[PDB]
């Protein structure tokens, strides 16, 4: 009485479980896990391009010079930017870098600088080119200054009318830097410039500045109780920049040609090099996976699993064994 | 579960077939050995790798966080970009999370109606040809051979053939 | 399919018929045609669209981006404002595809049921009194006029008429 | 309703049965009444309890909604911020109420499911000892007695019992 | 014997469907939901006409850009259309202020009506028509906005200016103004005569104080000079006060807000296509009763809800064989 | 024949639901998971007092205007209430300098401790009272904001004013101070000697200069000079270097911020409730167990989560007849 046909499914030894909406926890044949959980935690090469890892300084010691990023004056293509939380090198000298936050996100938009000269330390015959420095910005113990601007100070108790024209006679845009000094008093406006009531102005097809230093009092910052003010400009290609001053000017020397515009990121991180490589970092470490999905961190630069929030994400690609 | 088949009137797998999803397990006298369903596990695959790669697909362009500073009199919109990215953050964990707990649940199902659409696609074939014991299982009338049982799954079935020696064993 | 009655127990759908969605073949004493069942279809036809304006009134309520300017000192909160509207367009974008593909699939075992559900109702009315063909069809055992059939339809087939005529054949 | 159980070929519901959520009827001689059907019934309060709690575990986070002011000149991205908020809150809106939508339709053809594997259960149990009337009934080719009602009930049901019996009726 | 089969519809469709498990799936019924379908024109909306800036950008058309004229005395429009970059902008090279923000407020108005609020000949001890420039200029000859006033000293002197002028309208005011960067300290003298100058605006709102920046520009439209303009909303029985002693752009006619609503300016390159609409887009007009649109993000007027897809179809009717 | 049955359940319920494709459908058993109703109150949050400002702005709060006396010394708070239009906000017109910036940094602070910073006595070669406004009334009498000094020459002069204070306290300091604007040169050498004047503040981060706008303006309440005022955090151990020759609107009290962490500002009318809760809404305080709320989007505290439906019920029973 036998001769019998069956019909059933497949079982096995899994207990790689899934959830569902009125069931947690079903123990099932096959599943696919889709969630990338993993990291090395280590920054890397993406992919063979090196990021620009900025130590201890920040962006602004950077573009400025701050003597003790020297490290960084020459620089090639990058692919992403890498700044400490609170870099301890920004202004050796205390003030403002104005437009700071719309500058760094430029940054962002581009992958390659070439520093030239546009107006030589050299070039400034009747004034003082190399006596402006701080205790403030030092190089090798030695007092010294930002290195991408100068100081100008009055030469034989004179600080005549300045009158500098640049043309950007390049084929990319320019980055140029300057700034103004506040002093602190009649007194030490009298020593540094001779003139006491002074201005800056700057003129470009867009650009048309006109500063005043506010001598007066001020709380002592790393040591220096007068103040720094700096500004930027995209110079275009053929446009040209004209300066104007009687003193309390902070020049440009070197400016910095934007050769080459792409997807970087500039993020903030304490964890270190790896001279690994990636084709997807996380401010924490990077990331090899074929995952659709990840809980690293929510920001990525490279092509990427997308973030989640989750912990667990398994699709059942099985039926409900036991 | 919702079809009743898998863990239904069958209570369990079987751990013995492996070159399957589903299939069908014989219990003659020529012999005896399990075998799969090509036809019916292979819909079946495909169909759940449709899922899982329109699930990707459907996730692959959610929202993607960008960096941004501001100084500390723009705190205002520092609190509206956070508070932004975080929300989108929520809406696709949200969307993630759910979209996988559904179909999760609809792809065991849809396990469960293959299951029972096989027994449906032989207790047809057969009629009173079989027993229905309630099982999951068909106790022949007669005596099948090996080349009968790979016709009920090769598609077709002598029925009127077999019809013969069905009733004949009925009876008694 | 889910409920296996489109299209794994019926193999093809009907050229033929057009009245409605799910009906009947029926070859007889006085010849073959089809016939449909008018009110089974019609429950079908109801559901389906007030589906379709419930997928709809869902979305009434969406998302509109806005044109806003920003200068060449402002590219942070513009940049924050395209990824805010590109973020919502997704959102919706998402919401939309997903919930018609997941209806979608919905809607084909809606019919699928239906059918099945009609196969069951015919079934249940017949028992001994026909073969199961088991392609969607039913053998009679006796022979069968119209009334007969039409009353198979109207979900009143007499059934202890006709058990003589096929208590002969087994 | 999906499976064609609840408000399908069974008409209605009843109003007599109160010890769960489904049931059976008998009717012989020591006589009738409801006896709720124990385990399919626990099976169904344990699985949508889980429905229920799983819509509130998926969504405790959700958008933080602050109030940030603008001044006059500040038009743009005060606007920005209103779009962005209500934006929002119709996100998560349309979230939580298709979300409530499509399992509500889910919910019910869950018990309308569980139903018509009940039925189904005792059919396959009851073989051909008893008519199918199609209105979710049986008529016994026996005599079913209480200690018989609790057998069907139980998933004891011994049919060469009362097979003998059963064959009877069924010809004359 | 005689047979009855149990069975369902097949038809001729060719439509496909789409499912998590399956793509293509040709179906028996299917209504398409998503509109992919614009006339590329710019057209009225609700029976109202734009207002097609031509190469006239919202600031060359409030100043008065010569070049600008066609929009002298515009009449009502439902929403308005720039090109990307005008041509006409500022003919005197400078800038707007909270040019963008302005515009904003132009988003929710619909028609202006100008008055001349100070007028030209009003000016006794200044130079009213002395202020002309080939940055701006019209029909070959040297000009200048035509909504405000470039005053020049007189007889060699330039004495305070001191005019205020009281909103007596129902509505809100739209003024502006202007100063003039001087090049060097030798135009100056010759324009303006005082070697130092300044301008003050007031209101119950306004407290301002400009003072012009001096310096050395590249040319633009030939003029290393350049011009600040500046606006503001006058309410109604409040006053604007304007002191100067140089440098000083004075408005002559101004802007009564008269119709306020929902409006857009759209940048579009589309020209105008003289047809109807309920619905508009920067690539062209839609008329639609689908649910759902492919066309652009940004619209205006009733319209579908916009999606990214490029297919969304709702199945209807059965799987087809 | 014996006969057995099976079936389902049916009751007494009304309960409705609604599927993507049936509404209105009676269900035996349903859960409402959406809460629809409130006090009509403002009450406690985790038994701690609102600060509510009644009709004084928190503007007017931190300045002291004359007629927000209550607030003179205020205890831990756990959120802030306006009105949509405080009457006692500016007592002198003006501006409050990066205000919304700084009513922000506010819904982060829990509570104030005031302190003089610079006493009003110490004012020694300058006239520290009258001082006083008309628009600034107390007791129906002339007064001023009381944090803060108008001060004036003394004896026919203004000698330049050089004060500091330098934060040597455990916690972040908030600052106020101003600038008058004079209405013309007389005005200015009435109140102050020199017609040429300036006011400039430095900390670390702050370094200012302001320079008084004297033109005409028109009047509100009364005046038409103008006082525009500043604030800053002084940290600890840096210190506040003021320098003035004329217009400077002086501190004299200051606030330690003592407690900071999770608090708001929302706009109410709604009256004091005398009750606590742990979850609030400017219509009034929720006091659920439900997932969800449509009472306000805008709340405090632990609440349900916000949805704008009206109708939010899952179906936990099967289809009754
Ligand atoms: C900087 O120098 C360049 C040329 O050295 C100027 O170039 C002008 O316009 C075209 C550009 O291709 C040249 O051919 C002309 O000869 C130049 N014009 C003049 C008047 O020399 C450029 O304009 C200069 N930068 C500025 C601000 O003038
Ligand atoms: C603007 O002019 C109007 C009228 O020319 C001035 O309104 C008068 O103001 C006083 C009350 O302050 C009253 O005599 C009337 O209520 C006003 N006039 C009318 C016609 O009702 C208004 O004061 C002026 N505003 C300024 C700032 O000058
Ligand atoms: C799922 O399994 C884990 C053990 O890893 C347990 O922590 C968890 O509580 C289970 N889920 C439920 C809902 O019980
Ligand atoms: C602040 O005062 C304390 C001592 O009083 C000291 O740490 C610091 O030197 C002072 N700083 C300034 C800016 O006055
Ligand atoms: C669906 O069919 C169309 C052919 O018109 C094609 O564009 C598309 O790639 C197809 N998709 C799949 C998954 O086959
Ligand atoms: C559902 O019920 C509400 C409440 O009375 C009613 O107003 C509404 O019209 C009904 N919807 C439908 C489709 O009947």
């Amino acid at each position: 009485p036998g001769d019998q046909i069956c019909i059933g499914y497949h079982a096995n030894n899994s207990t790689e479980q899934v959830d569902t909406i009125m069931e947690k926890n079903v123990t099932v044949t096959h599943a696919q896990d889709i969630l990338e959980k993993t990291h090395n935690g280590k920054l890397c090469d993406l992919d063979g391009v090196k990021p620009l890892i900025l130590r201890d300084c920040s962006v602004a010691g950077w573009l400025l010079g701050n003597p003790m990023c020297d490290e960084f004056i020459n620089v090639p293509e990058w692919s992403y930017i890498v700044e400490k939380a609170n870099p301890a090198n920004d202004l050796c000298y205390p003030g403002n870098f104005n437009d700071y936050e719309e500058l760094k996100h430029l940054l962002s938009r581009i992958n390659h600088f070439e520093k030239i000269q546009i107006i030589p330390k050299s070039s400034w015959s009747d004034h003082e080119a190399s006596s402006g420095v701080s205790s403030a910005c030092p190089y090798q113990g030695t007092p010294s200054f930002f290195r991408n601007v100068v100081w100008l100070i009055k030469k034989n108790n004179t600080y005549p009318t300045i009158k500098r024209s640049y043309n950007n006679t390049n084929q990319e845009d320019l980055l140029i830097l300057w700034g103004i000094h506040h002093s602190n008093d009649a007194a030490e406006q009298t020593k540094l410039y001779q003139n006491p009531t002074t201005y800056i102005s700057v003129g470009t097809s867009t650009l048309n500045q006109r500063l005043v230093p506010k001598i007066a009092t001020r709380s002592k910052v790393n040591g220096q109780s007068g103040r720094m003010d700096f500004f930027w400009t995209i110079l275009k290609p053929n446009d040209a920049i004209n300066f104007e001053s009687n003193g309390n000017f902070i020049a440009p020397e070197y400016a910095y040609k934007i050769v080459k515009k792409g997807d970087s990121a500039i993020i903030k991180s304490e964890v270190e090099y790896g001279n690994c490589n990636t084709k997807c970092q996380t401010p924490i470490g990077a990331i090899n996976s074929s995952m659709p999905f990840h809980n690293i961190h929510p920001l990525t630069i490279g092509e990427c699993p997308k973030y989640v929030k989750s912990n667990k994400l398994v699709l059942a690609t099985g039926l409900r064994n036991s | 579960g919702l079809f009743g088949a898998i863990a239904g009137f069958i209570e369990g797998g079987w751990q013995g077939m492996v070159d399957g999803w589903y299939g069908y397990h014989h219990s003659n006298e020529q012999g005896s050995g399990y075998a799969a369903d090509k036809e019916s596990t292979q819909k079946a695959i495909d169909g759940v790798t449709n899922k899982v790669n329109s699930i990707i697909d459907k996730m692959n362009t959610q929202f993607e966080a960008v960096g941004r500073e501001f100084n500390n009199l723009e705190r205002r919109i520092e609190n509206l970009n956070k508070k932004m990215e975080d929300g989108f953050l929520d809406v696709w964990t949200y969307n993630a999370e759910l979209l996988v707990l559904m179909e999760n649940e609809r792809t065991l199902d849809f396990h469960d109606s293959n299951v029972k659409n096989l027994y449906d696609k032989v207790r047809l074939q057969l009629r009173d040809n079989a027993k229905e014991l309630g099982n999951g299982c068909f106790e022949f009338y007669h005596k099948c051979d090996n080349e009968c049982m790979e016709s009920v799954r090769n598609g077709t079935y002598d029925y009127p053939q077999y019809s013969e020696e069905a009733r004949l064993k009925r009876e008694e």
